[PDB]
RNA sequence: GGGGUAGAAUUCCAGGUGUAGCGGUGAAAUGCGUAGAGAUCUGGAGGAAUACCGGUGGCGAAGGCGGCCCCCUGGACGAAGACUGACGCUCAGGUGCGAAAGCGUGGGGAGCAAACAGGAUUAGAUACCCUGGUAGUCCACGCCGUAAACGAUGUCGACUUGGAGGUUGUGCCGGCGUGGCUUCCGGAGCUAACGCGUUAAGUCGACCGCCUGGGGAGUACGGCCGCAAGGUUAAAACUCAA
RNA sequence: GGUAUG
């Protein structure tokens, strides 16, 4: 329903992220899903601290998808906890342009 | 540095402040009754109770009416206060009962 | 609220063709769509007071479109009453 | 002592009392010094004056650890806020930073309530 | 206007992080409402400082 | 506030600084009003005074020109 | 409506540093602190509330509603059409919603704080002020049904000069229109006056609610409702000449 | 700091 699901991944994990990327973009093409982008920021300076972090690792996923494979994905980052911060938001239409 | 508790135990035992409490000739019964359960409060902990009369303009003229309350009050705290001192005359325009507890 | 596949199936179905979307049928048919879908979402949702008032004048919309086919054309009211599953 | 040679001058200025903490920049407590301490009793705190002396009294305090640099942490309303600062320049500590960290609860809590007075 | 955009979003913040009002930036009511709302997500995400 | 002080700029100037800093940012402001609780009528009736002075000025410092 | 989550702050807990005060007031004292407080730093626990944005801004029938994110969901407005064909307006009784306090059962409990305890002030001070502090404030479910629940202004429709703004659509070429909501001023008119004034308190129409001197009294009695607190309906004698 | 009472 257009999504845009960034995460950032705790910096020691960023070996974790283009194999956790696919596990979850697999999910959503497994049901019928797009991927109208996928701009790995790569690790960046947190503007405070996250639970001792000073820098941590961004991705951003906008996402044509159904609502239960994103709630599927919200219980995985959930539990998965290399991943420090989620947000899940909707968009109206799919976002293919660069973002900064 | 001990001093802190040391001052405690100094506080520990209150100073005797002296509540007044103004009665006037025409004090009515319930209104003296008030001032009675005021004073009762007073000397139960232990403080003193200087028990004033004023008189007003020609009620000078019947000293007596006055003197009838004070006494009232003294023989009314009997069993609880002991008269420190009782007015002879008015002083100005008033008569200072000094009461105190037993 | 439906979504416009479920609004334009039953003006269809309702309807005289796919621009009567004013009949009384479709009208009816159309309310009775929504006060159906939104029973799920009060007997989770008891305490939604303010959308519940938007559901009352559904329930009291339809009562009057009911009542205005019934005196118009009762053959209308009585296919329609059944089609639709309701009591009067 | 250990010589710290820059150190953190925190300002606790209430409207009733002015604290003044000299800590090192890990925020060990070297020596303090409040406005109450430093003869002035009741309202006579709550000066701007009050504070300078406590600053000094402060300054005094932490001559052992022979401090140069110091970070000034300025929190809260009170009176000796700049002049506890100005103090502690004439002492002779330079002053890299000074910083304002008064608490603001981005809302937090219900406070007491106003004063009848 | 987006929360990603954190150089435009830069010129509606204090030194202190705090949200400018748009009686001193110039903005349309509907544009900081938007920008508030960027500002907030921002702040989540640690793309911009809450405070200090 | 976050004065740092500069090199080659005297105290006094930099304590100039900390001030403008501190008044703009609102801190002591914002304390003031934080030490006894409003309740939210009080909060409304000063915010419509506010407004109505800020109006009544526009109809005075205008209206006259 | 539900669920999640974030940062700030307060309290507490555990440490480190540190040492004699802190706190409080008009002034004090109660209190806290050498069993090491306050201050400062680090870490933890926990609850409640969302700074700035924020605006005579917005939304909602009213009560009310303010971090962010998702989920479920109601209403409003505009643009062109297309469709139904008076299907409308109002509404006694009825039904529901309804701030806060309060009540029941069970959770929770940082901060705040009726009661209460103490310290003061005082002629007294059952207060205001200070130190504390329980219910409560929060959650769930159930009750209660009242507020200056106010625009002190019932709902719907039509008509009747203007000016300055705000907010939210939209058409056309920054300008020129055209809708919705809204703040302020003012014309006619209205009004006892104050004022209201196209969002009317103007000019009209439909329907409903309500008033008939003050006090007695929103009280008594009765009924209905409520676990209770009480609520609702609602008099009279009498007395006053306001 | 409470401006009890001509
Ligand atoms: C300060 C006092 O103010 C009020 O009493 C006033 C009285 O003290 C005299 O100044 C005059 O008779 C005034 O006309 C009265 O209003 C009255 N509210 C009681 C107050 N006094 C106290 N609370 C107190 O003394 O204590
Ligand atoms: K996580
Ligand atoms: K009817
Ligand atoms: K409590
Ligand atoms: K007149
Ligand atoms: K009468
Ligand atoms: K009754
Ligand atoms: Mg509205
Ligand atoms: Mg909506
Ligand atoms: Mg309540
Ligand atoms: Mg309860
Ligand atoms: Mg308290
Ligand atoms: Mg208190
Ligand atoms: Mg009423
Ligand atoms: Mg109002
Ligand atoms: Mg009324
Ligand atoms: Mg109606
Ligand atoms: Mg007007
Ligand atoms: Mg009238
Ligand atoms: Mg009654």
């Amino acid at each position: 329903r257009h999504y845009e699901i960034v995460f950032m991944v705790h910096p020691d994990q960023s070996e974790q992220v283009p194999g956790m990327i696919e596990r979850y973009t697999a999910a959503i093409t497994g049901a019928e899903g797009k991927i109208h982008r996928l701009e790995d920021w790569g690790r960046r300076q947190l503007a405070y601290p996250i639970n001792k972090l000073h820098k941590a690792h961004y991705v951003l996923m906008n996402v044509e998808a159904p609502q239960e494979v994103i709630d599927e994905l919200e219980t995985t980052f959930r539990f998965n906890d290399a991943v420090i911060r989620s947000m899940v938001m909707r968009t109206k239409h799919a976002v293919t342009e660069a973002s900064p | 540095e001990k001093s802190k508790s040391s001052k405690e135990q100094k506080k520990k035992q209150k100073v005797i402040q002296v509540k007044e409490i103004k009665f006037r000739p025409g004090t009515d019964e319930g209104d003296y009754q008030v001032k009675l359960r005021s004073l009762i409060r007073f000397l139960e902990e232990g403080d003193k109770a200087k028990i004033t009369l004023r008189f007003r303009g020609r009620e000078m003229a019947h000293q007596q009416i006055g003197m009838e309350v004070l006494n009232r009050v003294k023989d009314d705290l009997q069993e609880l206060a002991v008269v420190e001192s009782f007015p002879t005359k008015i002083e100005g325009r008033q008569m200072i009962m000094v009461l105190a507890p037993k | 609220s439906l979504s416009t596949e479920a609004t334009a199936k039953i003006v269809s179905e309702f309807g005289r063709d796919a621009n009567d979307t004013g009949s009384t049928e479709v009208q009816v048919a159309l309310l009775t769509a929504q006060i159906n879908h939104l029973q799920g979402h009060f007997a989770e949702h008891k305490k939604d007071h303010h959308s519940r008032r938007g559901l009352l004048r559904m329930v009291s919309q339809r009562r009057k479109l009911l009542d205005y086919l019934k005196r118009k054309d009762v053959a209308r009211y009585t296919q329609l009453i059944e089609r639709l599953g309701l009591r009067r | 002592r250990k010589q710290v040679s820059d150190g953190v001058a925190h300002i606790h200025a209430s409207f009733n009392n002015t604290i003044v903490t000299i800590t090192d920049r890990q925020g060990n407590a070297l020596g303090w010094a409040t406005a109450g301490g430093s003869g002035f009793r009741g309202s006579r705190k709550s000066t701007p004056f009050a504070a300078q002396v406590a600053a000094e009294r402060c300054a005094d305090a932490v001559k052992e650890y022979g401090i140069k640099n110091l970070e000034v942490m300025v929190k809260g309303p009170g009176p000796g806020r700049e002049s506890t600062i100005r103090a502690l320049n004439a002492a002779g500590f330079r002053i890299t930073n000074i910083t304002d960290v008064t608490p603001i609860p981005h809302x937090g809590c219900r406070p007491p309530k106003k004063r009848r007075v | 206007i987006d929360y990603k955009d954190i150089a435009t979003l830069k010129n509606y913040i204090t030194e202190s992080g705090k949200i400018v009002p748009s009686r001193i930036t110039g903005t349309r009511a509907k544009y900081q409402r938007q920008l508030a709302r960027a500002i907030k997500r921002a702040r989540y995400l640690s793309l911009l400082p809450y405070t200090d | 506030p976050v004065i740092k002080v500069r090199e080659n700029e005297p105290f006094d100037v930099a304590l100039r600084r900390f001030k403008r800093s501190c008044e703009k940012a609102g801190v002591l402001a914002e304390v003031r009003r934080r030490e006894f609780y409003e309740k939210p009528t009080t909060e409304r009736k000063r915010a419509k005074a506010s407004a109505v002075k800020r109006h009544a000025k526009k109809l005075a410092r205008e209206n006259a020109r």
